[PDB]
DNA sequence: CTACCGATAAGCAGATCTCTCGATTGCGTATGA
DNA sequence: TCATACGCCTCTCTGCTTATCGGTAG
RNA sequence: UAAAUCGAGAG
């Protein structure tokens, strides 16, 4: 029971690190391929409690990410210890996001979150706050065979593509803002995405969707 | 308009039509939602069919 | 022409017009039945007559029957002879089929009529007989070879094709190689032309002729083969009976 | 009174016109384009348009137009339409048949 | 049609000279294509052919109620005995010569007499042609009806197919 | 192993027995909601192709790919009926399709203007179509002085 | 129902009765199969009547809304896709094929070197990057179809076609050289491109609906000992396309298993994961 | 149905009225991202 | 929407009923109309036409017409058709002036 | 304590290719003859 | 007695839409 | 010459 819960928490942590790396922040192969023995040596008590308070971390952009996106900011995460979501437990996080001046904020809860946060999360521009669930990140979705390689496409490339095909942002195929892929990519609406489909009759061919 | 992103005639495509329908339907549904008029307080009786 | 319901594209082609001053019904070749999914079950099909040169040229080039050789559903062919021409080919391309000079020349001219432009060269060219003594004797495969060589445009090499047919080797005797169809520079050297060579069968001789010489040559080859297997079937008819 | 109406349309028309140096469409003449050009040329000949190709007693305008295209003297200019409204202007002479 | 559900439209009136003639001088009046039988499996027609041939030869009538023969009294053999006694081929075949080449065909042709019944559904009732004529009042379109000299309908399926060819002037 | 109902999160816990990297389902809406648009498109193509394996009429994947990309052209599992049809610029084709009263009311209420793009609208008006031969224009070159 | 008779020697009356019964079943099914396709065909073609390939080789509705950038990722006409895989046939007929194509007249309006070099670079890149997880494939060079117009730059071909051509030229060693054959095959790929203007939407609608007319209550009715028996045929097609039902009749999923899990330690997992109702363990009840 | 007899306005608030008016006016020009970003003017 | 019927004889259809169903004006008179210059009859097979022609009986060939315009090269053939007249194929039925 | 939000259950609304022939067309009633 | 013009005279699938009853904020 | 309903139907 406890070992299963720890394994699930671990897998969620691995998915979070992989999603940050895919988004484009400096992440190594360590803290992603963290073994069970190391996890139980580090993130465990005298009996093996999750102690998720120290699981939080920051994400800074890579040099390549800065070159591609000059406006890419910092990221913050926090894992709630309590089973539910506390109103003040989210107020402290939301004030800390602006206190440390983080451009993006990622939040993870255990089971459910009070509807008031839904009304309150999009309140501090230009900072963006997103929320995820521990049991919804047990396994990554980008590793699935049907899911192609989604890669965010830069503003310069977006202008180049629109000029090449003589298009508008509205005329592209549209991808919703609630898919597990767009949430995984942290794709702000208005940004064109790039998809590498493994077509059966053409091998590799690229298609572009826009989140809107 | 200035940078050519949309001519003065407006851009009516499938996605803007979708958003128009969603927003208008939700806005009408919210109109039909409550019963007390929070503009003057003097609420009025609804109509049946 | 259109055979309702017009389920897919081929159910509405554009045919050329031939005015036969005998009958009171529309006359249609057999290659179109498979495409139209039509019958001769007393089927009645429409016949639209376009009236402006735009529509005339548009039906003659885009909607014409030759260009509709392969259905866009899966790329398989949809034209080709069907029922008695197939058995006529099986009988004519066998080894027993030997024709004298009379039969060879008559069979060739019965289908390579040059006055209508079936062949390119102004003179029908023939082939040396496969047997010289005691008396000249051609073969049915030689008939097929010279038909192809006379409809295939000149200044171009013949088809090099290797294929198969539905008839197994063991049904032709022992050590026979009739199950395999072989071509070499526009000459038939092995095997028989069953359904797997003309008709709705992929990778056939007519299919390869289409892909090599365009669709018009394939249509002419199909028409010529249909005419040949019709004239040959009157000389030696094919029949079935109770003894079978 | 009318100039403001006219000038705005010519600017828009000149805007969509793709320059000759940067037309990136198919160099070949498509089957649809062949059919349309043949039909329109045949219609012109039927309406007594002048023809510079000799006729060997032919009576079918469609065959006359096909002969013209084969010898490549059709006095027609295509106008390929891009979806946005931009148009490129190829000519039959520089087009390649099949 | 015969008495075994074998439809057929008269494709052509074959002249008697071009008609294939037999050894006895009998030119058949009806040709049925042999390729029909392998899919239809109407062996009753094949049996009836030689049974009728034997009946016409011997001036008798053979009953054809179902379930008179069996595995050991095959009708083919039973009527072949009568045909052989009459002097024709035991299998019902019959030597035949082409009416154009005049030469004997490759194999003896299966010939007999079968009961053939005409059908009520004629051809002139299916005839129709329209160039111009009466039009509707509220739509200015050709009227509906064969007797009314009305046109045929190019419906939704025909319109969509005409689009699919890429043909547009045809659609117009 | 094949189940009798769709719930992806059930076997996500049991990593030992199932390689969760290849969980493909007979459902489409669940795939769209839990795996994004593109996985839904892939499963649409797969489930419209495997219906042609049994009852074997092989069909080229280009048609199936076009069908899937039209079904998921708005990022959601649309449909080829009146419930997934109103999201179109030209209402002539919608009212020709069905529910003429329903679509005409919406079309006139918001003063929706048809630009004559769809073939059906061109047919109704009586203009040369835009697909194929009518996808371009022809200009006559005249040598004036 | 098992009849030992043959149509040559007749059938006993009971066998005749059974044969008539089967014929009646067939006669009913014929009417049903004739009736069961029109709505699907009509709705598909009504929806797709406009989408057509543009002059940029991108298919998009008459409005302008894109559906795919490349027609299937390759933009080769299906009617001409027949003999672009028959390498042996093409090699054998090389001379006739070349005389038909006339490569001499297809140079002044064509560019070869840029597309060929880019395709070679991409090919060697994927050769270096073939064996690895798909999500790790950070694309640096997108497929050549992305930038170079396949109808304007010789050598711009799909990754599948290029791979097959290279594999054939590697395995089979034939007087014609591999270079001229490759040039002719690339010219063949260029010539077999779907023309801008094809009513691709109508083509797709017909290719999906017209074969649907040929499906009915066929022989696929299995009752051997037990199976899942998912929906199929035009009911399933209507569910998939017409209604987009989120509550399909037989929803199920595929679960791949690790290669170290045998029939045992997997059957018990199946039994444990299966649903068990209270009624399935109660033999009976004795209500007093 | 969703109206007030006395004040003769919608039974919803008069600030949601202008919110939706501005949203529709801005989205009519195809500025979708701006339409959703307008809701951030809340204070 | 009409209310009130006990026995009646027929509910009269309204304007909306004239444009709604398959029998409505749309699907019956705009997506497809009856056509001029078109025939319909039974098809009989003929292995003597080159798989791209059709066998038009003379009863069809005396009704369907094409409006060929007269010109400097079609004058002889069209004059012959006019002289033949509407009964003798090939022939002319109407001479449409300018 | 009581207003707001969803979660069923019942009702509402709408779906399940061409053509040719033939046949047919309401009772109830109420006053001017 | 009695004729034609007025007056009516019981064996299928998908949604969408609204009513009513559980839970939570203040 | 209409228009609707029912029967026989043909592919
Ligand atoms: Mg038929
Ligand atoms: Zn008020």
């Amino acid at each position: 029971e406890n070992e299963r819960n720890i394994s699930r928490l671990w897998r969620a942590f691995r998915t979070v690190k992989e999603m940050v790396k895919d988004r484009g922040y400096f992440i190594t192969q360590e803290e992603v391929e963290l073994p069970l023995e190391d996890f139980k040596a580090k993130y465990c008590d005298s009996m093996g409690r999750p102690q998720r308070k120290m699981m939080s971390f920051q994400a800074n952009p890579t040099e390549e990410s800065i070159s591609k996106f000059p406006d890419m900011g910092s990221l913050w995460v926090e894992f709630c210890d309590e089973p539910s979501v506390g109103v003040k437990t989210m107020k402290t996080f939301v004030i800390h996001i602006q206190e440390k001046n983080f451009q993006t904020g990622i939040f993870v809860y255990q089971n459910n979150i009070t509807p008031s946060a839904m009304k309150l999360v999009p309140s501090i521009p230009p900072a963006t706050i997103e929320t995820f669930n521990e049991a919804a990140l047990v396994v990554n979705i980008t590793h699935h065979e049907l899911v192609p390689k989604h890669i965010r496409l830069s503003s310069d490339e977006k202008r180049e593509l629109l000029k090449r095909y003589r298009l508008k942002e509205s005329q592209l195929p549209r991808i919703q803002r609630a898919d597990p892929v767009a949430l995984y990519l942290g794709l702000k609406r208005g940004e064109v995405v790039k998809i590498i489909r493994k077509s059966e009759t053409s091998g590799r061919y690229a298609s572009y969707r826009i989140c809107m | 308009l200035s940078d050519g992103r949309t001519t003065e005639r407006g851009s009516f495509t499938a996605t803007v039509n979708d958003e128009r329908k969603k927003l208008v339907h939700e806005f009408h549904k919210k109109l039909l939602s409550r019963g007390k008029c929070d503009n003057c307080g003097m609420f009025s009786p609804k109509f049946r069919k | 022409m259109n055979r309702q319901p017009t389920l897919h594209k081929a159910s509405m082609m554009g045919h050329k017009v031939r005015v036969l001053p005998n009958e009171k019904t529309l006359r249609l070749h057999y290659a179109n039945t498979g495409a139209y999914n039509a019958d001769f079950d007393g089927d009645e099909m429409n016949m639209h007559f376009p009236q402006n040169e735009n529509a005339r040229a548009e039906a003659l080039n885009l909607a014409n029957t030759d260009s509709q050789y392969l259905t866009p559903t899966s790329g398989s062919p949809v034209r080709g002879l069907i029922q008695d021409h197939i058995s006529a080919g099986v009988w004519l391309t066998s080894k027993d089929s030997f024709f004298t000079r009379e039969q060879y020349q008559q069979y060739i001219y019965g289908c390579i009529r040059p006055e209508d432009g079936h062949t390119t060269r102004s003179k029908i060219v023939t082939l040396p007989p496969t047997i010289f003594k005691p008396y000249p004797l051609w073969t049915g495969k030689q008939i097929i070879t010279t038909v192809l060589l006379n409809v295939t445009p000149p200044d171009m090499p013949g088809i090099n094709l290797i294929s198969k047919n539905k008839i197994k080797n063991e049904y032709w005797g022992k050590g026979s190689l009739e199950n395999e169809v072989l071509f070499k520079d526009g000459a038939l050297l092995c095997g028989i032309l069953d359904k797997s060579q003309y008709g709705a069968s992929k990778y056939g001789i007519v299919h390869s002729l289409h892909e090599v010489y365009g669709p018009e040559v394939a249509a002419k080859v199909l028409s010529v083969l249909g005419r040949l297997f019709t004239n040959y079937i009157t000389a030696t008819a094919f029949t079935c009976g109770m003894d079978d | 009174d009318f100039q403001q109406h006219e000038q705005i349309r010519r600017k828009t028309l000149k805007e969509k016109a793709i320059p000759k140096d940067q037309r990136a469409t198919t160099p070949y003449m498509t089957k649809y384009e062949r059919a349309r050009i043949l039909g329109t040329r045949a219609l012109q000949i039927s309406m007594n348009a002048p023809v510079f190709v000799d006729l060997e007693g032919e009576t079918d305008p469609l065959r006359i137009a096909m002969k013209e295209l084969a010898e490549k003297k059709i006095p027609l200019v295509i106008r390929r339409y891009l979806p946005d409204g931009s148009f490129e202007d190829w000519s039959v002479e520089e087009l390649i048949v099949d | 049609s015969s008495r075994h559900g074998q439809k057929g439209v008269c494709s052509r009136k074959w002249p008697t000279i071009d008609m294939p003639f037999s050894e006895t001088g009998i030119q058949p009046d009806i040709i049925i294509n042999p390729h029909a039988f392998p899919s239809r499996m109407t062996i009753g027609m094949f049996v009836e052919s030689l049974a009728g041939k034997a009946g016409a030869l011997h001036g008798i009538a053979q009953d054809s109620t179902p379930w008179i023969f069996n595995e050991d009294d095959t009708p083919a053999d039973y009527f072949g005995e009568q045909l052989a006694k009459a002097g024709y081929n035991y299998h019902g075949n019959e030597p035949m010569y082409s009416g154009a080449t005049g030469e004997e065909l490759r194999a003896d042709i299966y010939v007999g007499v079968v009961y053939y019944q005409r059908l009520r559904h004629m051809v002139n009732d299916k005839f129709q042609v329209r160039s111009t004529g009466p039009v509707n009042s509220l739509t200015m379109q050709p009227v509906k009806g064969r007797k009314r000299h009305g046109g045929i309908r190019v419906g939704e399926m025909e319109r969509d197919a005409l689009i699919g060819h890429g043909t547009s002037f045809l659609l117009q | 192993l094949v189940t009798e109902g769709v719930n992806f999160q059930a076997m996500w816990d049991q990593e030992a027995f199932i390689d969760v990297d290849g969980i493909t389902s007979n459902d489409v809406a669940a795939v769209l909601k839990t795996y994004g648009v593109e996985a839904a498109r892939n499963t649409i193509v797969n489930e419209i192709n495997n219906v042609f394996s049994r009852y074997a009429i092989s069909v080229s994947f280009r048609h199936l790919d076009l069908i899937a990309d039209m079904m998921t052209r708005q990022g959601t599992y649309l449909a080829f009926n009146r419930q997934g049809m109103e999201t179109s610029t030209s209402s002539f084709m919608k009212m020709s399709y069905e529910t003429t009263c329903q679509f005409l009311t919406k079309a006139v209420l918001d003063n929706e203007r048809e630009q004559l793009d769809s073939p059906s609208a061109r047919i109704v008006v009586g203009k040369l179509n835009n697909v194929g031969t009518g996808s371009f224009d022809v200009l006559a070159k005249v040598p004036n002085a | 129902g098992y009849v030992k008779g043959r149509f040559y020697s007749g059938i006993k009356p009971q066998e005749y009765y059974f044969h008539c019964m089967a014929g009646r079943e067939g006669l009913i099914d014929t009417a049903v199969k004739t009736s069961r396709s029109g709505y699907l065909q009509r709705c598909l073609t009504k929806q797709l009547e406009g989408v057509h390939v543009s002059y940029d080789n991108s298919i998009r509705d008459a409005d302008g809304t894109l559906v795919q950038f490349m027609y299937g990722g390759d933009a080769i006409d299906i009617t001409k896709e027949s003999h672009m895989t028959q390498f042996e046939f093409c090699l054998d007929n090389y001379y006739a094929l070349l005389k038909k194509y006339n490569p001499s007249a297809l140079i002044e309006h064509l560019d070869v070197e840029s597309a060929l070099k880019y395709s070679k670079k991409t090919l060697k890149y994927r050769k270096k990057h073939s064996k690895e997880p798909h999500y790790k494939q950070s694309v640096k060079y997108d497929p050549v179809l992305a930038k170079y117009n396949p109808a304007k730059y010789l050598g711009s071909v799909s990754e599948n076609f290029q791979d097959k051509l290279e594999s054939f030229l590697d395995k089979n060693s034939k007087g014609v050289n591999e270079k001229k054959f490759r040039a002719l095959m690339q010219l063949k790929y260029m010539r077999s491109l779907i023309n801008p203007g094809e009513a691709v939407g109508i083509i797709a609608s017909q290719s999906v609906g017209e074969p649907s007319t040929q499906m009915t209550l066929n022989t696929f009715h299995f009752a051997g000992h037990g199976a899942a028996n998912v929906t199929l045929g035009i009911p399933r097609l209507r569910e998939i396309v017409m209604t987009a039902s989120a509550a399909i009749k037989t929803p199920q999923m595929t679960l791949p298993i690790w290669n170290d899990v045998s029939d045992e330690q997997a059957d018990t997992f199946c039994k444990s994961i299966s649903k068990v109702l209270l009624s399935e363990v109660i033999d009976k009840v004795i209500v007093t | 149905r969703a109206s007030c007899l006395f004040c003769h306005h919608f039974r919803l608030k008069s600030v949601e009225v202008h919110r939706y008016a501005c949203k529709l006016r801005l989205l009519q020009y195809g500025l979708i991202d701006e339409s959703y970003k307008l809701d951030e003017i809340t204070l | 929407k009409a209310q009130g019927r006990t026995s009646g004889k027929v509910p009269i259809p309204g304007v909306k009923q004239a444009l709604e169903k398959k029998e409505g004006l749309f699907r019956k008179h705009m997506m497809g109309k009856r056509v001029n210059y078109a025939a319909r009859s039974v098809i009989s097979p003929d292995p003597n036409i080159e798989t791209n022609e059709i066998g038009v009986p003379p009863v069809f060939a005396v009704k369907l017409t094409y409006p060929e315009p007269v010109t400097a090269y079609n004058i002889a053939e069209l004059r012959q058709a006019v002289i033949n007249g509407p009964d003798k194929w090939p022939g002319a039925t109407q001479i449409q002036n300018e």
